[PDB]
């Protein structure tokens, strides 16, 4: 069981209904992985991250994912990179769906070869190199 | 800081000075045009009040933060978890009531991703206009110094901090000392460098003395606090949205 704020069941988490009082089981379903900004999204069924396959993904899926984080209209860079995050599970567009959390499915590859790399902020640049 | 050295124009185009009553009261980090990350201690009671609060960024000397430069606070957010007596959870946010305006001296810092590696002694930037030395006066230049990680184990040792750093919280510097921040930093950015992008990893928050041997500084851990954070401003974004 999953938590709130002070407890609910993983599979009611990020499941695209609002189950807890303050919504915390679906407003946290988006992350960035590692020092390569890798997208990956929660699956209830299977209780764990799971990087995005650059199939069909545009950037207009990458401003709703960088809404769904907190960066409102900021939005930055997305390609697609190489999964150094060793997954070996992922999460595919369907395309045919009609939220950001939900419209991907499991998929245990992708067709290119690569996961989504999503950059919502340009950050992190000094005057060195 | 210190035992660091004095900033240069971009070095750490982050570091914001939050004043209260015309003076440098805390450090902050910018994570976004109008969102800076600093420590719950400095918003404590009475300055919990978004009014009192103005943040200058891009400029290095404290004399040259004048009437006009200043970026007026919105909103105040202390950590809902924050506990004045241990300094857990000492992590707030300050809305600003105008955006920023990124250039070479006004940039954001990434806030860390789960996943970083990075090392049980990274090397580790803490910058701020604090003190240069234990109970010294603000600091007119941005100060600017290299710390390194020290693994929770080693620092809640019983020579060092006696089980007193939690887990929302990491320890930075020497256990040699002369190299620490101090008074004037907190809220300010621990920053370390990893695929050539910039890391909040910490947010200075507390320490006993300043560059005192085996009494490191302590930083609230971000990593632990950027749920918390990402709800904060995707809230805010919908309110805001009316
Ligand atoms: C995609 O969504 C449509 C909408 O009903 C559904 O019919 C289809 O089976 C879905 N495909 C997958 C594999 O998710
Ligand atoms: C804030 O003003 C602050 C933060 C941390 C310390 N202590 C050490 N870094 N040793 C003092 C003051
Ligand atoms: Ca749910």
């Amino acid at each position: 069981g999953i938590e709130c704020d002070s407890c609910i069941n993983p599979s009611n988490w990020c499941d695209g209904v609002s189950h807890c009082p303050g919504g915390e089981d679906e407003n946290r379903c988006v992350r960035l992985y590692g020092p390569n900004f890798i997208l990956q999204v929660y699956s209830s069924q299977r209780k764990s991250w799971h990087p995005v396959c650059q199939d069909d993904w545009n950037e207009n899926y990458g401003r709703a994912a960088c809404r769904d984080m907190g960066y409102k209209n900021n939005f930055y860079s997305s390609q697609g990179i190489v999964d150094d995050s060793g997954s070996t599970s992922f999460m595919k567009l369907n395309t045919s769906a009609g939220d950001i959390y939900k419209k991907l499915y499991h998929s245990d590859a992708c067709s290119s070869k690569a996961v989504v790399s999503l950059r919502c902020i340009a950050c992190g640049v000094n005057l060195n190199d | 800081i210190v035992g660091g050295e004095s900033a240069l124009p971009g070095a750490w185009p982050w570091q914001v000075s939050l004043h209260v009553q015309n003076v440098h009261v805390c450090g902050g980090s910018i994570i976004t045009p109008e969102w800076i990350v600093t420590a719950a201690h400095c918003v404590e009671k009475p300055l919990n009040n978004p009014w009192h609060w103005t943040a200058f960024a891009g400029i290095l000397r404290q004399s040259f933060m004048f009437y006009g430069a200043g970026y007026q606070v919105e909103k105040v957010i202390s950590h809902p978890n924050y506990d004045s007596k241990t300094k857990n959870n000492d992590i707030a946010l300050m809305k600003l009531q105008k955006p920023l305006t990124f250039n070479d001296l006004v940039k954001p810092v990434c806030l860390p991703n789960p996943g970083m590696m990075l090392q049980p002694e990274q090397l580790c930037w803490i910058s701020g206009w604090g003190a240069t030395e234990e109970k010294g006066k603000t600091s007119e230049v941005l100060n600017a110094a290299k710390v390194l990680l020290i693994e929770t184990q080693r620092c809640n040792s019983r020579y060092v901090y006696d089980n007193l750093i939690t887990p929302a919280m990491i320890c930075a510097g020497f256990l040699q000392g002369n190299v620490d921040s101090c008074q004037g930093d907190s809220g300010g950015p621990l920053v370390t460098s990893k695929n050539n992008i910039w890391w909040l990893i910490g947010d200075t928050s507390w320490g006993s003395g300043c560059a005192k041997a085996y009494r490191p500084g302590v930083y609230g851990n971000v990593m632990v606090f950027t749920d918390w954070i990402y709800r904060q401003m995707r809230a805010d974004g919908e309110f805001v949205e009316h």
